[PDB]
């Protein structure tokens, strides 16, 4: 079944929650990560419903 | 695993100044607002003249404890020629600038060093940021928050710094406005 033969394989039995986790550059920095993540970087896309489904009503056709 | 040091007093400071509003700037930089808030820093210090009392109360909202020497155009004459502030393990003095001749010298800068007899010396007049040791002693330029005009530099770069102290070590963060996005360097100092 599982490709582990082995019953136990789970690094971390619980796992953990935060509200946020903003880091800092230097003094002054509250900003979010600084990151260089832009519009020029893409990030891979990972949804299952977006824009590219559209619905229609059944009724109006 | 057990605590480096028992408590920590670390402290940061605000250095700027030559603001010159509404001489020659009417504010400080769009995005420069942003990186200062309250609550972040316990320390300013400021150089160049403010020049007009509304800046004075927007450098009162960053932190409440402000240290300003009077500049040549400061309208306020109530503020101290030069002044000498101890931030921890730190002896800072405090001048505009326009009373070291050359204005920009090092020597003459090294000469009132010995004078106040403080480890960091905060001078700005010039616009330009400086930032080196001399002898054992550190000196700071924070330069024009606002890269106010000045007739002998034809090309100013508004931007300000801030100083971590820890205790007997400081680190120097200047934050300089080139193109649209701002640039920082690290610097650090240390008594040894
Ligand atoms: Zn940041």
């Amino acid at each position: 079944g599982p490709l582990g033969s082995t019953e136990e394989d789970l690094e971390d039995a619980e796992d953990t929650v935060s509200a946020a986790d903003p880091e800092f550059c230097h003094p002054l920095c509250q900003c979010p990560k600084c990151a260089p993540a832009q519009k020029r970087l893409a990030k891979v896309p990972a949804s299952g419903l977006g824009v590219n489904v559209t619905s229609q009503d059944g009724s109006s056709w | 695993g057990s605590p480096e040091f028992g408590t920590r007093d670390r402290m940061l400071v605000l250095v700027l100044g030559d603001l010159h509003i509404p001489h020659r700037c009417n504010s400080l930089p769009a995005k420069f607002k942003k990186l200062l808030v309250p609550g972040k820093i316990q320390h300013i210090l400021c150089t160049g003249n403010l020049c007009t009392k509304e800046s004075y109360d927007y450098l009162k909202t960053l932190a409440g404890d402000v240290h300003i020497v009077r500049g040549d155009f400061d309208e306020n004459l109530n503020y101290p020629e030069q002044k000498v502030v101890t931030v921890g393990q730190f002896k800072i003095g405090l001048i505009h600038g326009h009373q070291v001749i050359p204005w920009g010298d090092m020597a003459s800068l090294a000469l009132l060093q010995r004078q106040f007899d403080v480890d960091i010396l905060i001078s700005g007049h010039t616009h330009k940021f400086e930032a080196f040791e001399h002898e054992n002693k550190f000196y700071i330029n924070p330069g024009s928050a606002t890269g106010a005009y000045n007739a002998l530099e034809t090309n100013i770069i508004p931007s300000f710094v801030l100083m971590d102290i820890q205790a007997s070590t400081v680190v120097t963060y200047v934050y300089q406005l080139i193109g649209d996005d701002v640039k920082v360097e690290r610097i650090e100092y240390k008594k040894s």
